[PDB]
Parts: C-alpha cells; structure tokens; sequence
C-alpha cells in the first residue's frame, strides 16, 4: 500500500 | 528468509507534447504485483499478480487516490527542478522515485528507504537511520532545508517502520504461493564446437525465484571470473528467470572446467562438470 | 544529462523446439533515459502483436523493460530484436540465437 501523504521538493 | 516491498515511479516532461507521462509500479521482493500509467485508459491503480485481485474496492479506490497524488506532486516538481538547474522549457526530463522496506526473517522492520532522483542521477535521498538526509548537490541542499523543517522524514518514518511492514506482512500471507516459494534452477550444460581446437561450454540456470543467483566457472579448481562470458539475470516473462555462464575451452580440456551454482532453492551447492 | 546504453538479450521462455509454442524475448537493461523503440522481427520484418512489461529500474536508476510475444520456432524462420535509443548511432539489430 502506498504512502498516503507524499510532498512536494517546495 | 528477508523479504522487501518497493515503490517505482518515473515521471518524465514532455514539452509541447501534454502533460508529462507518469508510471508506478510496486513489487514485492522479484514480483509486480500493481501498476499505473497516466497515458492508460483506467485512470486507475491496476491488478498485476493474481493474489493481489483479491483486494476489495476500497483498496483499489484508495490506492486510485494515493497515486494521483504522486503523480501531481511529480508534474508539479519537474517545474521546479527545472527552476533549480535553470534549463530551458523545451528539453524533456526525468524525476525518479523509491521507496519502501526490508523486513528479516522475523518479518519485523529491518530497513527503509525513500530515494530521489533527477535525470539520472542522484538528488536527495533519506539516510539509514530515517531522520535525515543526503543531498546530492547544492540545488537539493535547499530541498534537504524545506523539507527538515517540514518534518518530511518522521511522515516518511512512520509509513516505512510502520504501515510498510504490516502490508508487506499482509501480502507476503495472502500471495503465500506465489511469494513464499523458492524454485530452485533446473541447471545442465550445452557443448559447441567454435572449431577444430575450440569448444564452447555454457552453463545453464533456468526456470528459478527469487532472482538472486551465483554462477561461476573454475578450471582446475581455480576461478576463471576474468575469462567467463556471463549474460544479466533476465526474466522469462511467467515469473522465473534464467541465467547462463559461458568459457571457451581448448579441445580436449573439457574435464577440467567445472560450473559452480549457488541458490537459495538448492539444499547443496552444485558443481556441473562436462564427462 | 546522463545517457545509458541499452543492453540488449534476445531469447525464448522456454528452450526452443520446432514446432512448439513459446514466447520470444527482448530484454532491454541499463539504459537511460526512458525513451526507447523495441522492435520483435521475423525475417526482417515487424512483428505486429508484441507486448511489453511496465517501466521500471535498478538501484543504479537505469531503466528495464521486457518486449515479448508469441511464437512457434521453425527450422528457416530467423528471428531479430531491432532497438533505437539517444545513445545509438543507428538502430541495433540483434540476432535471435537458440543457445543464448
């Protein structure tokens, strides 16, 4: 299963 | 023994020709198990080992959501990336990303990893201890800052400790026959004749899983690594995959050469030698 | 940027016998970037109905993909993987060999 919260490089 | 669950994701710039194309895919140890491709019809994360077909619907509107998620956060940092570099609009470019974990022969944690990539080559990656990073040059350096201060690595932590081992675990039980199992090589050896005073002997590994396999050749006990002609591990396309190992023997020689295998299928080691 | 040569193996899922059904492999290894032309060919032509794995790569970041599609191996019938990449010159024509 995936993450759920992946964030951007900015 | 250790088993492992990984993420791949490719998103690549297609300037002047749409949005850029994104592919995922997941595995667990040697098997693909999911995929999506954002040039595909479904829009949707998709089956790709019969165990996983098994997962309801929430699984697979849930996994729908996660995914294009991660496909906008790549659209997204292929901008700034080209910011960063400042490179022009026009050329196409590459963002990598992997993650997920190791577990041992316990099943419990073992290790994680998140790492980034951009055109080919290392950008920022998460360290061993999953509390800090490793920024490649000085344009990830400013990545490694933002995302320090944005606690992107307790987030990322808690997943890979936490959440990845347990549906590792949950696959690993579920896909039983398929991941749990060891096929060990059907192994043999083929002659050929380069010449008069020349002959190809090729040791052969076929049909085996996992992947990790050790194929060697000796003459007279001593090894010929510098002198074996030996082809990359490549998959057979039904989940298993071959192997060979090659030498040229001069013609009468054959009994000295012996081909060496070692699986995790094989309660012994085998030594292969020609008559 | 970073550019990869492809690798290049052509070969069948099972050992080849004439007249028996099987699948003829081009797996293409180690290359980057992604962008890549795979062509399965039987006596110097294109081969129609040929599939292929989804995109993936190595620890190394080079990517992979398995080409692949039924067929019955004859004794005349010679069989070819043609690949084009940014790091070849021209297209690299790789000859199917039964014992590789």
């Amino acid at each position: 299963s995936l993450f759920n919260t992946v964030a951007t490089l900015y | 023994g250790s088993h492992s669950m990984r993420y791949f994701f490719t998103s690549v710039s297609r300037p002047g020709r749409g949005e850029p194309r994104f592919i995922a895919v997941g595995y667990v140890d040697d098997t693909q198990f999911v995929r999506f491709d954002s040039d595909a019809a479904s829009q949707r994360m998709e089956p790709r080992a019969p165990w996983i077909e098994q997962e309801g619907p929430e699984y697979w509107d849930g996994e729908t959501r996660k995914v294009k998620a991660h496909s906008q956060t790549h659209r997204v940092d292929l901008g700034t990336l080209r910011g960063y570099y400042n490179q022009s609009e026009a050329g196409s470019h590459t963002v990598q990303r992997m993650y997920g974990c190791d577990v041992g022969s316990d099943w419990r944690f073992l290790r994680g990893y998140h790492q980034y990539a951009y055109d080919g080559k290392d950008y920022i990656a998460l360290k061993e201890d999953l509390r800090s990073w490793t920024a490649a040059d000085m344009a990830a350096q400013t990545t490694k800052h933002k995302w320090e201060a944005a606690h992107v690595a307790e987030q990322l932590r808690a997943y890979l400790e936490g959440t990845c081992v347990e549906w590792l675990r949950r696959y690993l039980e579920n896909g039983k026959e398929t991941l749990q199992r060891t096929d060990a090589p059907k192994t043999h050896m083929t002659h050929h004749a380069v010449s008069d005073h020349e002959a190809t002997l090729r040791c052969w590994a076929l049909s085996f899983y996992p992947a990790e396999i050790t194929l060697t050749w000796q003459r007279d006990g001593e090894d010929q690594t510098q002198d074996t002609e030996l082809v990359e591990t490549r998959p057979a396309g039904d989940g298993t995959f071959q192997k060979w190992a090659a030498v040229v023997v001069p013609s009468g020689q054959e009994q000295r050469y012996t081909c060496h295998v070692q699986h995790e299928g094989l309660p012994k080691p085998l030594t292969l030698r020609w008559e | 940027m970073i550019q990869r040569t492809p690798k290049i193996q052509v070969y069948s899922r099972h050992p080849a016998e004439n007249g028996k059904s099987n699948f003829l492999n081009c797996y293409v290894s180690g290359f980057h970037p992604s962008d890549i032309e795979v062509d399965l060919l039987k006596n110097g032509e294109r081969i129609e109905k040929v599939e292929h794995s989804d995109l993936s790569f190595s620890k190394d970041w080079s990517f992979y993909l398995l080409y692949y599609t039924e067929f019955t191996p004859t004794e005349k019938d010679e069989y070819a993987c043609r690949v084009n990449h940014v790091t070849l010159s021209q297209p690299k024509i790789v000859k199917w060999d039964r014992d590789m």
